[PDB]
């Protein structure tokens, strides 16, 4: 359906699945996994080299044009700032006598450029904020779709329009040449990118046909961790509420409760950047119960206490709407629910999941789900408050709701260590 | 601090009766569950009996069946631990606390009570 170039894995390598057999070569600086990701280094021999069939189509100058991929940009390096604002990098090049287009990026801003046979350039971008508590796009995977017509070259985030530029004094654009995909400028030796996705279409795509493609590649049985990845089992993860941004799980001092405290932040002296800390907190780690973590999958919420593993449960019996969750050592107790089903309400694309109580996997009682309550703490004439880690009853009618609360306390999401990320 | 203070008790001989009293210092303690432990000295500290946040609910040490009876006014944000039939096994400091939560369990573990009093101290005695 209008594509003519479509870049996808097969077999340890790169391949054009759009049925013109362009020639693909992918070097051995490029990391490949059947997740369709691929990774471009700042080592030389990290490119792919694609050389489109030139004995099919027409092929020379397209009219209108589309271009859609997924991306994973690193973190900015907290003591090269500098390199990263002001240094720009190409990712993808495809010119021709010098003229062509070109992808590429300036520390937090991607950019698509136009160049036509008599040097006229135009170029339109999308910056995302690194003020941000808690950014949507810094090292997490999204949607990018460039859509090239005769008027308006836009760029589109996740199936939205961001970006808009008036291309009419542009002329023919050279667009059969080869699509390098490198890291090319003054590059740090540490920059990478992660790419998934991509694909060339020779048309203009509609805004619903980019949010359709957006779902679409969105959709997955299984769960995501914060950066988007796949979830896993048996793997090492910080815990964030979608909820309570700025809130992250502690256990509490001498107890067996979760507490609630505020993420520190970025405490440095530079004014152009600013974070909300990922890596705090207790650590995760998510069983499961008889490799990646499924849709309605029944799992065990441990987490490293000391040098021991131990289990989050929640009391079978509860009065109140909610109640504080458990935190112990492991056991069989017959005072304890000690199986969360992993669910996901939301019918939007999310990296959120849900976390629900169930007395038995046979059974059709929903104790609850998990998510954060501020309870009752202290005091009697001024009545002092704590927010705890908990379960609630309260959730379980709201996640019916539609469009599905982004903002409920009870969607988490998973943070596992990253290269893209540091702090 | 915020605290749950404890009175009654001290020394009666074999068989007799007793009555505890824990009052809420500085918080309202109808929010949680509360448990009566006991302390004999160098030894750890047991679960004597608890109750829920309510009334309705309540638990027991098997050792303690059927002797005790715990109870809850909320109004008056007291609880209060009956004794019947005491042994000279029954003998220690007595401590109240309050849970992080409002269910009380016959586990009466340590770690999920605070808020804990200075406590009264109960002697039994065989001969009086």
């Amino acid at each position: 359906n209008n594509i003519i170039l479509n870049l996808r894995y097969k077999d340890n390598n790169l391949i054009d699945l759009s049925g013109y057999g362009a020639k693909v070569e992918v070097y051995d600086g490029v990391e490949l996994n059947d997740k369709n990701q691929f990774k471009l280094t700042s080592s030389a021999n990290s490119k792919i080299r694609v050389t489109q069939n030139q004995n099919i189509i027409f092929n020379s100058v397209f009219l209108d044009f589309s271009v859609s991929f997924w991306i994973r940009i690193p973190k900015y390096k907290n003591d090269g700032i500098q390199n990263y604002i002001h240094n720009e990098y190409t990712i993808i090049n495809c010119m021709k006598n010098n003229s062509g287009w070109k992808i590429s990026i300036r520390g937090n801003r991607i950019i698509w450029t136009l160049i036509d046979i008599n040097g006229k350039t135009k170029s339109v971008f999308f910056e995302y904020n690194i003020r941000e508590d808690i950014s949507e796009y810094i090292n997490r995977w999204f949607f990018v779709t460039i859509t090239n017509n005769l008027n308006n070259a836009k760029i589109y985030i996740n199936g939205k329009l961001e970006s808009n530029t008036d291309i009419k004094d542009i002329r023919e654009v050279i667009a059969n040449g080869e699509i390098i995909f490198k890291l090319d400028g003054d590059i740090d030796r540490t920059q990478f990118i992660w790419m998934k996705y991509f694909s060339i279409f020779n048309t203009e795509l509609s805004q619903s046909n980019i949010e359709e493609r957006y779902k679409i590649q969105s959709y997955s049985e299984y769960l995501k961790d914060f950066w988007g990845n796949p979830l896993m089992y048996n793997k090492e993860y910080y815990m964030f509420n979608a909820g309570n941004k700025n809130s992250y799980i502690k256990l509490k001092k001498d107890s067996p409760v979760g507490e609630i405290l505020t993420r520190s932040k970025y405490n440095q002296n530079s004014k152009y950047i600013n974070y909300r800390d990922l890596y705090i907190g207790e650590k995760f780690i998510i069983r499961r119960k008889s490799d990646i973590v499924r849709k309605e999958d029944y799992i065990y919420l441990d987490f490293f206490n000391l040098n021991q593993e131990w289990r989050v449960y929640t009391y079978k019996y509860f009065k109140k709407e909610e109640e504080k969750l458990f935190l112990a050592p492991i056991s069989d107790s017959d005072e304890f629910y000690n199986t969360i089903q992993i669910k996901e309400y939301d019918e939007q694309p999310t990296y959120s999941c849900q976390l629900l109580f169930k007395k038995d996997e046979e059974s059709t009682d929903e104790i609850g789900l998990i998510g954060i309550h501020r309870f009752y703490e202290s005091g009697i004439v001024f009545e002092e408050y704590k927010d705890y880690f908990c379960i609630s009853k309260w959730y379980l009618k709201e996640v019916k709701r539609k469009p599905y609360n982004l903002k409920l306390g009870c969607n988490w999401q998973f943070i596992p260590k990253d290269e893209g990320w540091t702090e | 601090q915020v605290q749950l203070v404890e009175s009654g008790g001290g020394l009666v001989q074999a068989g007799g009766s007793l009555r505890l009293s824990c009052a809420a210092s500085e918080f309202r303690a109808e929010h949680f569950a509360v448990g009566w432990f006991r302390q004999a000295p160098g030894k750890e500290r047991e679960g004597v009996s608890c109750v829920d946040a309510s009334g309705d609910s309540t638990a027991y040490a098997d050792s303690v069946k059927g002797r005790f009876t715990i109870s809850r006014d909320n109004n008056k944000n007291v609880v209060y631990l009956q004794m019947d039939s005491l042994e000279p096994e029954d003998t220690g400091d007595y401590y109240c606390g309050a849970s992080y939560f409002t269910v009380c369990a016959k586990s009466m573990r340590k770690i999920e009570y605070r808020y804990w009093g200075q406590g009264t101290q109960v002697t039994v005695s065989s001969e009086p």
